[PDB]
């Protein structure tokens, strides 16, 4: 896994 | 306009003798609605609710709970009184019984499956799992119901009894898992086909997905009422969402598919096991980070360079005969421009590999974990620059051809399609923004999002001159290179 965390 | 009764009275003459299957499409936002408070519109609402949860259980009594499944007390917000209200129609519906309370059965039984994650892994034939598993293997043997991933069509009177009931379960969980807690749950069926349901305990965004998924089938319903949107058969393809809690939802895994991130770094190291891994790529950009444009640039030319596009070679070999190969390949061509087109429009967030499953037998593409919407990702603490996913492997895999054809044909048919039933659109993305279920990341960015897909179908430029400008800055090697690592 890699992709951003997309997190706030 | 919900604060004078009067406008109430003669709406409500009106939808009483509507049929339920027309309150089905909207039902997430009309669930979303309801409220313990007693009023005109209230009591309207509530006949509504408690007319497709008896004549329908099967389409409503999931959302249904799905906003009644965790819904705490002591924080104030229209979510609890929707949940009392929910709540009340949930025992309405089962006041009238047998089988509204083995839905309820399911559900909990569902989430209290996907609460729970082992850490192991397994493919193949055969496998052997699950703790307190004794309701899974007798599911009609004691309730007779549907495994709940199925597309059940609407029947106009609203009661059936020839709905597949499915007991057996296999044993096996291929679990694997990626962020958070993934495990998968194969069911038989009543015909004798099996059904795979993905169960994810992690905090994906699966209401929202659901709600994306009903924006989807409307627009495959618009593309389906019309001549050149139908002929192609295009429909950017839905997987069916039921959400039975945000954090600990299930989805439908659909039918055996292989997802585009866990493909191709297989087929990189077979195909091409000369060029650099993808351990070199990845933080080499990890050292490009704090680097400037030009460098940037440059590192990406040179890896770039380096891995060459392997992701044409799937279609190959793997299908059939040319002409399946063929109807595969424009399968997947075409529902990738209409997703793409799509996402664009509406600003899907997350677009790498792990989000995207390709059919096999078909070809036809679906994106998966559509969480982040109306333009939330580009702006990451990590910026992007591409709208819609279009790597080098992705146009490697339209063909010989690249996205100049049978892409850029689609996408335009597309978008003047979208352009031609904008009105329609708007309006489901207004009831979208209105009620507080859609992620869009008082006054939202809601609001600027819609005026952006207004803007995005704004007939000022020729739809042409849109997916030439669009093909063109999501191929772009420059705007790919700050996008992020990998990503080749
Ligand atoms: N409909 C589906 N078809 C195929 N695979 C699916 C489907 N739904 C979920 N999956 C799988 O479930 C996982 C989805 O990713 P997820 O468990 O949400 O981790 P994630 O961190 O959110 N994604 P990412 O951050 O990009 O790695 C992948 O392993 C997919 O293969």
């Amino acid at each position: 896994v890699s992709t951003q965390e997309l997190y706030s | 306009n919900s604060h004078l009764d009067e406008l109430n009275n003669s709406l409500q003459h009106y939808l009483q003798n509507l049929p339920c299957k027309k309150f089905i499409p909207v039902f997430y936002q009309l669930a979303a609605r309801l409220m313990n408070e007693n009023s005109k519109f209230q009591q309207s609402l509530t006949s509504i609710c408690y007319n497709v949860g008896r004549n329908h259980p099967y389409h409503s009594l999931h959302v249904l709970f799905s906003l009644v499944s965790n819904v705490p007390e002591i924080e104030n917000l229209d979510a609890g009184s929707r949940y009392r209200a929910v709540k009340k129609i949930l025992d309405l519906l089962k006041v009238n019984s047998n089988l509204v309370t083995k839905l309820l059965c399911s559900f909990e039984n569902y989430v209290s499956l996907a609460e729970w994650n082992p850490r192991s892994k397994v493919d193949s034939t055969s496998f052997s799992r699950f703790p307190g598993y004794k309701w899974f293997l007798k599911d009609a043997a004691n309730y007779g119901l549907p495994p709940i991933t199925m597309n059940v069509k609407v029947n106009d009177t609203g009661d059936y009894s020839n709905i597949p009931t499915v007991s057996s379960f296999d044993d096996t969980i291929h679990f694997a898992s990626g962020i958070n807690a993934p495990k998968v749950i194969t069911c038989l069926g009543s015909n004798g086909h099996t059904y795979k349901q993905l169960v994810k305990g992690g905090n994906d965004d699966l209401r929202q997905d659901a709600v994306m998924e009903q924006v989807f089938e409307q627009v495959n319903g618009f593309l389906r009422s019309y001549r050149k949107t139908s002929q192609r058969n295009l429909s950017m393809r839905t997987y069916k969402v039921i959400p039975l809690a945000l954090k600990t939802g299930v989805i439908e895994w659909v039918q055996d598919t292989i997802p585009l991130g866990e493909y191709l770094d297989s087929a990189h190291k077979v195909y091409h096991p000369k060029e650099w891994s993808l351990s070199t790529c990845r933080k080499l950009i990890a050292e490009k980070q704090m680097e400037d444009l030009e460098t940037r640039l440059k590192v990406y030319d040179l890896v770039c360079r380096h891995y060459r596009p392997v992701f044409r070679h799937f279609f190959l070999e793997s299908y059939a005969d040319p002409v399946q190969w063929f109807t595969t390949q424009t399968n997947y061509a075409r529902s990738t421009a209409v997703a793409s087109v799509l996402g664009h429009v509406l600003g899907l967030g997350d677009r790498h590999g792990q989000n995207i499953l390709i059919d096999k037998t078909s070809g036809e593409v679906i994106h998966i974990d559509l969480g982040i919407a109306f333009e939330q990702g580009k702006k990451l603490p990590v910026p992007e620059c591409v709208p819609f996913r279009l790597t080098r492997d992705v146009v490697d895999g339209m063909g010989i051809t690249g996205v100049e054809g049978v892409f850029r044909r689609c996408m335009e048919f597309t978008l003047e399609t979208l352009r031609r039933e904008e009105d329609s659109l708007l309006s489901v993305l207004e009831v979208l923004r209105y009620d507080p279920l859609f992620s869009w990341l008082g006054e939202s960015e809601a609001e600027r999002a819609i005026l952006k897909v207004r803007q995005k179908l704004s007939s000022t430029l020729s739809v042409e001159a849109s997916v030439g400008e669009l093909i063109r800055i999501a191929q772009d090697p420059s705007y790919l290179a700050l996008m992020f690592c990998g990503w080749s």
